[PDB]
């Protein structure tokens, strides 16, 4: 189950595959790991399933109060209480987040939690089991600053390579589009993307 | 043996029209050695009958525990415990410790006296309820009494006839078993009164 | 002892009234990685069977050699023997069955689960396992791996019990195979949208159709769909 | 504790403890008891691991003595043990289990009737003429059911004991070297010197 | 299992239990854990089942053999080493073993050797086996006499089996006795525990804790 | 066990089959599968029977609460989260698998809930022993959007497939429809595969069939002055 | 970790009678928490009256009981076409389980039939080697449920006379074949509602000096 | 340690790491995983390099005494030798094996022999521990039938992508190239590769 | 558990050895023979492993006996004690290992004295004249020496035993029933009842 954020020019562009396989048997298919955080904070998930829920859930009871008391929370803010919270439950707990926001004054930031827990500033991340397929074609065929276009056709293409070289990696490709036009959501179906 | 049994012993509760019955053998075993021919499984509350068997200690421990849990609830309502209620007594008392957990596996059998109708319960370690009326059988000889009772099951005998029914299941099944060999006692329950017959039988 | 190392993964199959229907996806599965893409798991012995094996690649392809040399074995030693002593599934069937139960005893099996389908020269369906293990049945219905969970069920309602194979007709059959190959690419992480499929025919023989794809692939519930379950 | 019996007879209770403490390779002391009184018609003996056996035997013994003051009136034997019994079973759901394994006799002054219980270290009370634990238990409840009569005279008892230690001696690799045998009556507890 | 047997002034007495048990099920209760080797010879089947009906078997085979070769009975000496040289060489592979080889001869008289799967040759006069052997011993010891009548050796022998399977969890089935002659054994019958245990309870004044 | 989820546009069913075994053997034959949240809340239960029951109960008690308290309808969104915790806390040392499913104004949900705390949503579910079984009958012959009769064959089907295929799935199959705003139809015995086969000869005999050896009378009540 | 051994389940019942002989054995086939087969014989005719079946793990009781049908075939070509008793193969089966106990077969072997006198006789297995002649036994995993009715309803242990206190047992009834047949049914049956490992169909086969017959019920796949 | 090869219209280049890795320790940062075993047909080794090594030297010598007793070999005929004492010694040697050669008469052509022994046509293959980083990014830039610079470049830029995510890829990047004119060594240094 | 001792006197070998055999956790028989002869004049005590025992000791006496047959006269105990030395250094390479210790106690009718030997378990052959193996040696090398003089006889080597198998019996938690003595000198091998 490989998931991706990728920082272009007006924003960052979270992807993620939504198939979830406890052994061989998908658990379920069509679940998204496309989780809010806050409005233009979202988070990736991968890795043992029930423990970055639990994980993701206590990031928002901060974050809720960060909103209320502190004005809203960067994209920065949000990603240290991930980094936290791993660190802290290191053997209860392994967690690969990936956590990425849009602000306005700063752009797209993405920084991969590893599973150990650590914070890493990155132009584009690639985190989970699905991600050690892909790392060759996702360091060529970036590139800095993009239109918007391009970025989910990198985002769509990288994705559509895991899941030749993955089992974990299926569905359909969810992608959350962060921009100052709002959220959006954005989708693809198997029809489509094997043709590529 | 296993360590959730090694001391056995078998009950076997049964429902006919409008009677209840239960029975149990009264070997005690440890390992291979067999240790005493008297020592009752089934003990009752009021007018609740329970059968507890397993690992030998629980029996024991959840007898006196379950006696200060009726009384208490007796005194303060000024009335009798009832065996549909008395079902998810047990279930709580067994679940409190999941973890290093009471290893037993009690019969509940009783009549209610608010609707004349025979109620029967099973539960496992941690306590479950398994609300078949139509016949529960725990012990080490589970197996064989799962069996035993089913082919010979017709539902609602006279219960003089059920008295028949349950004796016969449980003396074959006990020969076989091999913690329990020794004894049976034998309660046919009835609103009226409750009937405690002791069999003759073969010891080992 | 050993330990597998690229696997196939399923193979469903049931029978017909002129004959019986084998398939299985192309895959050569390395554990989390889908190393190799079109391995043939459905190797024809002769016209009138095919044998179809998932499992062990390694043990697959030493197999394939031995069933090869059983019909050059078959012409040895007589004047003719490819029509006049014909080959059967039973054979074969039994042939695998001494050889990998050995194979067991010695500590060192070969690791496949086999599904043996074809029809004999009485014409009569053959549709039986066998395995590392040494079981061997016969079924209306037949799947081995994954599909014998959860693909069968569906190919069971089709034909209950043995005496409901005349009720199917060939293309009855292969819808509901379709049906068993949509399943398994939807819910096996080890499946893959690629299969073929082979069916044995008495009053025709041989078709088998290589590289089909699922069709009719539903994901339009999908955008509807939202959260982990709750989306705040 | 190398070997432990109990045999109950017509007015008396009659129990046997081991001489013997083996520890290692080496038994450091052959002649040393392993029962204490509780009360003085109530005498429990004891047998189990070494150094759970001491501490447990009087603990016991300070709290079935406390009731006695408190009452200033005797704890019956039924009373007696269900309190041995209750301590085991806890312990063994507690931090520090025991092997501590007791026969509890008394001779029951309100039922005017001797009593046996037998107690095993998980905690299992048993009204039983008859007990032993360890693998003395294993070769003479056997022998017990020929020789027993319904009832016999406390010299018979004594007779009937001496011929449980002879078998014990002949098939058994542990040694206890002698017991002390302790009699619980009517009128006390008391000694009597037996090979 | 609950087997016993003893040497006595007539013969040897052999008694055993009839019910095999697996472990918390119990596999029959009707077994038979004598062994008729040859007329002369009896073995015991204690420890594992498939071990002692096999080798003593073969036991049979070779008792016949060495009597063809040399026209002379074989020894119950020669006949208990030749199967502990036997069952030593299969020592370790799982083999369980532990049978009693009994037998009368005009040259001898009565001899027991117990016969183990470590590979051991013990002259006995009393020997038990089983698991159920702790309580074999408790009667048969305390009431044994070298001079005893054949009669009430058969008595003792199921006085000995009573207690034992009563106080065993794995033996019951029936109280299967032999006495063995130089004549060789003669089968003394299959009696139900069941009903042989409350007679014994009346006559003897035994088992007082047992209320029915 | 089997259980399975259909969503379909006005509401949720939730079937499950009656049988519970633990071991091989069986332990009741017919013995509910369907634990009662909330009114509107139900949910089936798989796995160790034990631990399913209890947790249902515990959760069960606390929405009851929360109703009251909210002083509003009891969302299946509640319910969930509030599960999922407790749930996390034992750190999968608890052996619960359910599929919950309920009505609350928010609308229709369907969901699975592990052991661990992983949590999903589909439009069709289910969990169990017989789960591949059931799993392979809603993928083929379900598609989005459906009516009230045909979500309850399709539902009967999956269980009915589970009982034939699957060993710790038999007898009967109990279902639960609950649709938006409308009461829950709890219907007790829905289907049947397969009747009993009764025993051929009489087994009530006379007394005296089974020995007695004493005859008494147990207390159970207090005597007057008679 | 390879491992040899598995589970393919069943169980299987022999009764012996008074002048007949039953072998029996549900036709359901398992692996896991599926089902292989709803309809495969576990009871195998071999001849001169000799049934076998090796129920269990069917890698081992396939396996032994190919040994035993080759070992007929040599004893008609040298001991010249002779009845090939039940007592006598008893040995023979005993002999091809312990050809290897050092890698033990698990199988639960009955075979049934006549003796030479004509009288219903069972003998069966331990999967090691031994076997000792029996009157009833259940082999197979719901084994534990079917023996207990076997002995009151055949061998009438536990059951007494009325009008007495039940201190005089009621005394032995020879069979019937028909009689058999019935109580077979019974055992199957009550094994399919409180076991789950049989089911699909049952397969009697009865050996009497009249042939050997095949009979067929279905049970249930609850 | 990755090795793999490209069929092309006038050929196949086998492609190397240089790196002998026993832990995480470099014996040898040269010692190269391209050995020649026949005229015509190099093999690539990855797995233990003991285990491997002993194989070859196997298989090279089958391939000499084939050449003298019953003509030269093929690709096809090379693989297979690999194979049996791979699959017959599946526990005692751990090898996977790409074995690629030219023929005029079917031209390049390779075979890969994973662990435990199985034979596979392939077009093209990808084996060692730094492969299934660069897995998708060949699948991508792989065509048939292409031109000869295209193909070292391609090779090239696959590998030097292997030693950007994958800590035992490295040395020099070394290439074998067959062709019906014999045989050219190529060596590209990381002051030209790694910049690209 | 299986007493074997080993004093050399002036005149004599005196070897002991126990008569418990148990085998399980329970004594198999009260009363046996644990020592036999290889020759006239040389005696071999044997203890050690479980059923190893019966078959170690009955192989060593049929070597000893062919050779003797072979020469027409009995060999010296050097080449007794090195013979069986050999058979243990052998077992030890091998994938049987025999776990039995010995002593070897003969009466050398060449040179005039007796001559005591002993062998390990592990196969270790050396010539002491207090020797013992086992639970015995740890009580009895002691023991022995305390009032062991150069200048000895048979009676003041047999008061000296007696009191070692009193000591035994005192400190170890083995019941050995007594011991068998049995006396080497140039005059035969005979048994002499001990206590």
């Amino acid at each position: 189950t490989s998931i991706m954020a990728v920082t272009f020019k007006d924003g960052v562009i979270l992807g993620a595959d939504s198939r979830t396989t406890t052994g061989a048997y998908i658990a379920n298919r069509v679940t998204d790991k496309l989780t809010r955080v806050h409005d233009k904070i979202w988070c990736c998930r991968s890795g043992s399933a029930a423990d970055t829920q639990a994980i993701a859930d206590i990031v928002q009871y901060h974050l809720e109060l960060y909103t209320s008391q502190y004005g809203t929370p960067s994209t920065e803010t949000a990603a240290s209480v991930f980094k936290e919270l791993c660190y802290e439950n290191k053997d209860n707990l392994t967690a690969g987040i990936i956590v990425a926001g849009y602000d306005d004054k700063n752009k797209g930031e993405v920084y991969t939690i590893p599973l150990g827990g650590s914070v890493h500033k990155l132009p584009y991340a690639i985190a989970g089991s699905g991600s050690t397929f892909i790392y060759g074609y996702c360091d060529k065929n970036f590139r800095e600053n993009m239109s918007k276009e391009e970025t989910v056709d990198f985002i769509k293409h990288s994705l559509s390579q895991a899941i030749k070289w993955d089992g974990s990696s299926g569905g359909v490709i969810r992608m959350v589009v962060l921009t100052a036009a709002g959220v959006e959501r954005l989708i693809f179906y198997p029809d489509e993307y094997e043709q590529l | 043996s296993d360590p959730s049994s090694i001391n056995g012993g078998i009950v076997v509760a049964m429902t006919g029209k409008d009677c209840v019955a239960i029975a149990c053998d009264l070997r005690l075993g440890s390992q291979s050695l067999g240790v005493s021919n008297k020592f009752e499984k089934i003990f009752h509350y009021g007018h609740v009958f329970l059968g507890i068997t397993g690992l030998a200690t629980d029996v024991t421990t959840l007898n006196e525990m379950f006696r200060y849990k009726t009384n208490l609830y007796k005194l303060k309502e000024e009335r009798a415990i009832e065996p549909e209620t008395f079902t998810q007594l047990v279930s709580s008392s067994l679940y409190e410790r999941r973890f290093g957990p009471y290893f037993v596996g009690p019969v509940v059998a009783g009549i209610n006296s608010k609707s004349g109708k025979p109620f029967i319960a099973g539960f496992d370690l941690i306590g479950c309820i398994d609300e078949a009326k139509d016949f529960i059988v725990s012990g080490t000889a589970s197996d064989q009494l799962f069996g035993m009772c089913e082919s010979l099951y017709e539902p609602n005998l006279e219960p003089e006839d059920l008295f028949e029914t349950i004796s016969q299941a449980l003396l074959n099944a006990a020969d076989r078993d091999a913690l329990s060999g020794w004894g049976a006692v034998v309660y046919i329950i009835k609103k009226d009164e409750v009937v405690k017959r002791y069999l003759k039988m073969r010891q080992d | 002892t050993q330990q597998p190392i690229v696997t196939g993964t399923s193979v469903i199959s049931m029978k017909y009234d002129n004959g019986v229907i084998i398939a299985a996806d192309n895959l050569g599965s390395y554990g989390s990685l889908l190393r190799f893409n079109g391995v043939e798991r459905l190797i024809p012995v002769g016209d009138n069977t095919v044998v179809g094996i998932s499992g062990d690649i390694s043990d697959m392809q030493h197999i394939e050699r031995l069933l090869k040399d059983l019909v050059t074995e078959n012409a040895y030693d007589n004047p003719l023997a490819d029509a006049e002593e014909a080959l059967e599934p039973s054979y074969i069937f039994e042939y695998l069955a001494t050889v990998m139960y050995q194979r067991r005893s010695k500590m060192n099996p070969l690791w496949n689960a086999i599904i043996v389908a074809g029809v004999q020269s009485n014409g009569d369906q053959f549709l039986r396992y066998v395995n590392l293990l040494g079981v061997t049945y016969s079924s209306p219905t037949l799947a081995t791996g994954f599909g014998a969970h959860m693909a069968n069920p569906l190919l069971r309602k089709v034909v209950d019990r043995e005496s409901d194979i005349p009720k199917t007709t060939v293309q009855v059959a292969e819808e509901a195979i379709v049906n068993a190959m949509r399943v398994l690419y939807y819910r096996d992480a080890r499946s893959s949208r690629n299969f073929s499929l082979a069916i044995i025919d008495k009053n025709t023989g041989l078709t088998f159709k290589k590289n089909l794809q699922v069709e009719n692939m539903k994901w339009d519930f999908a955008k509807d769909i939202k959260g982990y379950g709750t989306q705040k | 504790m190398d070997i432990i019996l109990g045999i109950r007879v017509q007015d008396s209770v009659i129990l046997a403890s081991s001489k013997a403490v083996t520890r290692g390779i080496s038994v450091l002391k052959d002649s040393d008891d392993k029962t204490r009184q509780l009360s003085p018609h109530t005498l429990m003996s004891f047998a189990g691991e070494a150094g759970d056996t001491v501490q447990f035997a009087e603990y016991i013994q300070a709290n079935i003595q406390l009731y006695s003051i408190r009452e200033d009136y005797e704890l019956s034997p039924q009373a007696v043990s269900s309190f041995v019994r209750q301590e085991l079973a806890k312990s063994i759901r507690s931090r520090r289990p025991y092997q501590v394994n007791v026969l509890i006799g008394g001779y029951d002054k309100k039922k005017n009737k001797p009593e046996l219980y037998q107690i095993d270290y998980l905690g299992t009370k048993v009204e039983l003429p008859y007990g032993a634990h360890g693998y003395s238990g294993f070769y003479t409840f056997s022998l017990l059911d020929h020789h027993y009569r319904p009832d016999m005279t406390t010299e018979e008892g004594l007779d009937l004991l001496k011929l449980c230690v002879q078998e014990l001696e002949k098939r058994m690799p542990m040694d206890f070297k002698g017991v002390i045998v302790k009699i619980v009556d009517k009128d006390g507890i008391r000694q009597v010197d037996d090979f | 299992t609950t087997t016993l047997a003893f040497r006595f002034q007539g013969g040897i007495i052999v008694a055993v239990d009839s019910r095999a048990t697996a472990g918390n099920w119990v596999a029959s209760q009707t077994v038979k854990k004598v062994i008729e080797i040859n007329p002369f010879l009896l073995g015991t089947m204690a420890g594992g089942a498939a071990d002692c009906q096999f080798w003593e078997t073969w036991l049979g085979s070779q008792c016949r053999l060495h009597e063809l070769r040399e026209k002379e009975r074989i020894s119950v000496a020669a006949a208990s080493k030749i199967l502990s040289n036997l069952v030593y060489q299969y020592k370790g592979a799982g083999l369980s073993m532990g049978t009693m080889i009994c037998g009368y001869t005009r040259k001898e008289g009565p001899t027991i050797y117990y016969v183990d799967s470590d590979g051991t040759r013990l002259k006995g006069d009393i020997f038990c086996v089983g698991s159920g052997q702790t309580f074999a011993y408790g009667v048969l010891d305390s009431n044994y006499k070298w001079d005893l009548s054949v009669e009430d050796a058969l008595y003792l022998g199921k006085r000995s089996i009573l207690a034992a399977a009563h106080r065993d969890a794995y033996s019951g089935g029936s109280v299967n006795l032999y006495h063995v002659t130089e004549d060789g054994w003669i089968y003394h019958g299959n009696h139900d525990v069941g009903e042989l245990f409350w007679k014994v309870k009346e006559e003897e004044g035994s088992f007082n804790n047992v209320i029915g | 066990t089997t259980i399975v989820g259909v969503k379909f546009n006005n509401g949720v069913v939730i079937a499950a089959d009656t049988r519970s075994t633990q071991g091989p053997i069986v332990a009741d034959k017919n013995c509910a599968k369907l634990h009662r949240i909330s009114p509107k809340i139900w949910c089936a239960g798989a796995g160790t029977a034990a631990d399913t029951e209890a947790v249902t109960q515990l959760i069960g008690s606390n929405i009851e609460l929360h109703s009251l308290y909210t002083s509003r309808e009891p969302r299946v969104v509640s319910a969930l989260q509030m599960l999922k915790q407790h749930l996390f806390k034992y750190q999968g040392h608890i052996g619960a698998y359910l599929i919950v499913a309920g009505v609350d104004p928010t609308g229709s949900h369907l969901f699975s809930i592990h052991a661990h705390g992983s949590t999903d949503v589909g439009y069709y579910l289910s969990l169990g022993s017989g789960s591949l079984a059931a799993m392979a009958v809603l993928e083929s012959h379900w598609k989005q959007d459906l009516t009230k009769e045909e979500a309850i064959k399709l539902a009967s089907d999956a269980i009915q497939a589970g009982i034939w295929n699957d060993l710790g799935s038999g007898s009967n199959v109990d279902v639960c429809v609950m649709e938006i705003g409308k009461d829950a139809e709890y219907l007790r015995n829905y289907l049947t595969p397969n009747v009993r086969e009764e025993k051929q000869k009489s087994y009530k005999f006379p007394r005296g069939t089974t020995a007695v050896l004493k005859e008494s009378i147990v207390n159970i009540c207090d005597i007057q002055e008679e | 970790q390879f491992n040899p051994y598995g589970d393919n389940g069943g169980t299987i019942l022999g009764i012996a009678g008074e002048d007949f002989a039953v072998l029996a054995g549900d036709t359901r086939n398992i692996t896991d928490y599926s089902i292989n087969s709803r309809y495969e014989p576990k009871v195998f005719d071999c001849g001169d009256n000799i049934v076998m079946s090796a129920n269990g793990f069917a890698a081992d009781g396939d396996a032994l009981v190919k040994r035993f049908k080759n070992s007929v075939k040599w004893y008609h070509f040298d001991h010249n076409d002779k009845k090939l008793s039940i007592n006598s193969a008893a040995r023979n089966i005993q002999h091809l389980l312990y050809g290897k106990r050092f890698f033990p077969y698990y199988v639960h072997t009955i075979i049934a039939g006549l003796d030479e006198d004509g009288k219903g006789a069972v003998y069966s297995f331990d999967p090691v080697g031994s076997y000792e002649r029996e009157q009833c036994r259940a082999g197979g995993a719901a084994a534990s449920l079917i023996m207990p009715f076997l002995d009151n309803q055949v061998n009438f242990k536990n059951q007494y006379e009325p009008g007495t206190n039940g201190k005089v047992k009621k005394p032995l009834k020879y069979l019937s074949v028909e009689e058999v047949i019935k109580l077979v049914r019974d055992s199957f049956t009550s094994a399919t509602e409180r076991h789950i490992q049989v089911g699909d169909g049952l397969e009697i086969l009865i050996v009497t000096k009249d042939g050997v017959r095949k009979e067929f019920y279905e049970l249930k796949r609850d």
